[PDB]
RNA sequence: CGCAAGACGGACCAGAGCGAAAGCAUUUGCCAAGAAUGUUUUCAUUAAUCAAGAACGAAAGUCGGAGGUUCGAAGACGAUCAGAUACCGUCGUAGUUCCGACCAUAAACGAUGCCGACCGGCGAUGCGGCGGCGUUAUUCCCAUGACCCGCCGGGCAGCUUCCGGGAAACCAAAGUCUUUGGGUUCCGGGGGGAGUAUGGUUGCAAAGCUGAAACUUAAAGGAAUUGACGGAAGGGCACCACC
């Protein structure tokens, strides 16, 4: 009868200054009829963007969740809300004749952002190894998991969210964990695979404007 | 568009009763191109086939 | 009626393809997945319960949704392929591949493909009992 | 007859006897 | 008359193994006895590969793969012909079939 | 995009590990227990198997409380069918989950009691210990982790053998048996009646343990062989098959 898309308007959504590419696409929202404000419905939206769409030379199997925080006149301004890996990367990392070690921590940044970090690693077969399996004993697994937890804790609570995302973009935490765990048992495919937002500070416009420039 | 192709090699006999023939065909316009086709009727090497739709490919045996 | 975008740049959306063994869904949303552009199911095309999951119905639904979203101004689509998941099968239905190919036929640009089938770490008891479905 | 169902029939018959052959009687 | 020395399962030096559910019929079958199959395939089929490679916005964009673990009971494995009966002498041979060309 | 409840810990997960057996898989902490290996420590026969008597004992079931997501006996429907009171589909009650009391039964199986000695090879695998060129990490050094080549001791198994057994299938034990004796516990005597009746005993109940006879019958049964069949698998042929 009446077209619902004649009352729709298009907005442009921006990524924070941390990433090179800023325009991450567009979005749609119904105009304000006085009952419902378009801004209220516009906020709180989550976008999963591949890292290759945010940085030119970075990998594509790492995705970032960005949440709209403020609207500035046809310019939605987002903030970091999460990070994850693609399904096929995780499915191809897990193999049958090796050991997998996983760890998770809850760390609060200096600016109030509470994060939950997950890390995963796999035992690596030796170059001249003849034995089919590469299994780590339980005590070695516990040592490796503790080494993961301490490294993940020491790289978040000291820094703030802006530096945390900077470390997450190339995933230097995984490289540090992999290097530190060489003596216990060699590990490959070490990554921080998921990051969750647990508690946010009170919303501040100045913080967002500094985050976007 | 309609394309012409040349039969390069006869592969085998397909079909429930073996009525169809599986062959390899190369396009006249682009000699590099080659696909696998199912043909109805007697066909040998060197025949020219008229492909009304040249994108489809057949599951070889 | 749509975004003001230059010819060079492509407007992106997300296409959720739900391929079951009984029905097929092609859904188009914005990048946040909160706004629906067009949703067409395989049961709208064929007036029979047999052919809802057929490749033909999926092909028709893909063309319908492609035309509808091309009207509004979306030229490229990201693909989120989904199976039924849960306790049941993880294998996509027979309509997913045909729907995706038809969506490519209609001139739509294809973004990144991603599997989004829900996978439990462990779940409730599956329907059927100890001896399974005896047909 | 399957031995399991034969055993079940014997048990049901014994229960029926026990109900009829009351200890009070 | 025992048909197999290992009783058709892989249970050695333990009492109980937790059961899983057949992918086909949802029957409860012990994990060691069940027939497992790891399937790694392409999301798009052969023709769809060529159809999609032209319509993609990226250059040499690699299509994602599908990884599935399938569990079958004996009846479903036999009926689907993923497992067949063999000769009395050939039953002992437990080398996987030569799929590598 | 969030919230709430309950149940389960995928992939990694293996003819791998632990436990007397039932059985045991998210992280961390605490508590007590244990096998194996190392030992130029200590006691000095303290040992093996076991009537009586005890602890534990899947699932289902019973009695009280707490929760009830999923599944789901019974039940109500829709289909199928000559007929279905079944298989299939929609719902759904006990139950499935936790605590406290009962129940003591499974193809509870390696269908194979425990302790000890002897009797062929081979390659792996898990734990502990010992020895040795050489690659890697702890920026240097030993030393300790990851690999590599060996040896010893327990453990789960595998391949091979005219060791020898057996009716054979098969078994390095199911061998060392008419060339018959290492110790010890339980237990069988053609097939049915029948694990039934009765007595005793335990339990709230369901039922558990012990457990006959009258009568009837010339076979029942094990392993293997050749055929015939199969709504079992794979090949081949035929215009009295098809295309
Ligand atoms: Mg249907
Ligand atoms: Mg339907
Ligand atoms: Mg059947
Ligand atoms: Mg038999
Ligand atoms: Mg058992
Ligand atoms: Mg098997
Ligand atoms: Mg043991
Ligand atoms: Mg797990
Ligand atoms: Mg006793
Ligand atoms: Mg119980
Ligand atoms: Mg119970
Ligand atoms: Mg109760
Ligand atoms: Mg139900
Ligand atoms: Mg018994
Ligand atoms: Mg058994
Ligand atoms: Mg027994
Ligand atoms: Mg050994
Ligand atoms: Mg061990
Ligand atoms: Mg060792
Ligand atoms: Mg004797
Ligand atoms: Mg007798
Ligand atoms: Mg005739
Ligand atoms: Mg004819
Ligand atoms: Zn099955």
């Amino acid at each position: 009868v009446v077209d619902p898309f004649s009352k729709k308007d298009w907005y442009d959504v921006k990524a924070p200054a941390m990433f090179n590419i800023r325009n991450i696409g567009k979005t749609l929202v119904t105009r304000t009829q006085g009952t419902k404000i378009a801004s209220d419905g516009l906020k709180g939206r989550v976008f999963e963007v591949s890292l290759a769409d945010l940085q030119n030379d970075e990998v594509a199997f790492r995705k970032f969740k960005l949440i709209t925080e403020d609207v500035q006149g046809k310019n939605c301004l987002t903030n970091f809300h999460g990070m994850d890996l693609t399904r096929d990367k995780m499915c191809s990392m897990v193999k049958k004749w090796q050991t997998m070690i996983e760890a998770h921590v809850d760390v609060k940044t200096t600016d109030g952002y509470l994060l939950r970090l997950f890390c995963v690693g796999f035992t690596k077969k030796r170059n001249n190894q003849i034995r089919k399996t590469s299994y780590a004993q339980h005590q070695q697994v516990r040592q490796i998991r503790k080494k993961m937890m301490e490294i993940m804790t020491r790289e978040v609570q000291t820094n703030d969210l802006k530096e945390v995302v900077n470390k997450l973009i190339p995933d230097s935490i995984g490289k540090d964990i992999e290097k530190a765990c060489q003596s216990i048992y060699p590990l490959h495919d070490v990554f921080v695979r998921k990051v969750k937002m647990l508690k946010k500070p009170k919303f501040e416009l100045g913080k967002l404007m500094e985050l976007h420039g | 568009p309609i394309k012409l192709a040349r039969v390069t090699k006869v592969l085998g006999r397909t079909g429930s009763q073996g009525q169809c023939t599986q062959v390899r065909v190369e396009f006249m316009d682009d000699t590099s191109r080659s696909i696998i086709r199912n043909v109805k009727g007697p066909v040998r090497e060197g025949d020219v086939l008229t492909l009304l739709e040249s994108e489809r490919e057949a599951r070889r045996l | 009626l749509g975004p003001q975008v230059a010819e060079g740049e492509n407007v992106f959306g997300v296409c959720h393809i739900f391929a079951s063994f009984n029905d097929t869904f092609v859904h188009v949303t914005d990048l946040s997945g909160k706004e629906t552009i067009c949703r067409v199911t395989g049961g709208m095309k064929v007036k029979a319960d047999r052919d809802e999951s057929s490749p033909y119905a999926a092909m028709l639904a893909a063309q319908d949704v492609a035309q509808r979203c091309k009207e509004l101004g979306i030229t490229a689509l990201h693909i989120k392929l989904r199976a039924t998941g849960g306790n049941r099968t993880k294998t996509p239905g027979p309509g997913a591949q045909s729907a995706l190919r038809a969506l490519a036929r209609s001139g739509m640009k294809i973004g990144r493909i991603e599997d989004v089938t829900p996978i439990p770490s462990d779940s409730t008891r599956r329907k059927g009992g100890r001896r399974g479905r005896r047909l | 007859m399957r031995a399991k169902w034969r055993k079940k029939r014997m048990r049901r018959l014994k229960r029926k006897r026990r109900k009829m052959r009351q200890r009070s009687k | 008359t025992k048909k197999r020395r290992n009783n058709g399962r892989a249970k050695k030096g333990r009492g109980h193994v937790q059961p899983i559910r057949c992918t086909n019929c949802a029957r409860c079958v012990p994990k060691d006895k069940a027939i497992k199959k790891f399937v790694i395939r392409n999301i798009v089929e052969a023709a769809a590969v060529r159809d999609i490679s032209e319509a993609s916005v990226f250059d040499a964009y690699v299509l994602p793969k599908l990884y599935v673990k399938l569990h079958y009971c004996v009846s479903c494995a036999i009926h689907s012909k993923v497992v067949r009966n063999r000769s009395r002498e050939a039953r002992k041979d437990r080398t996987p079939p030569p799929r590598f060309r």
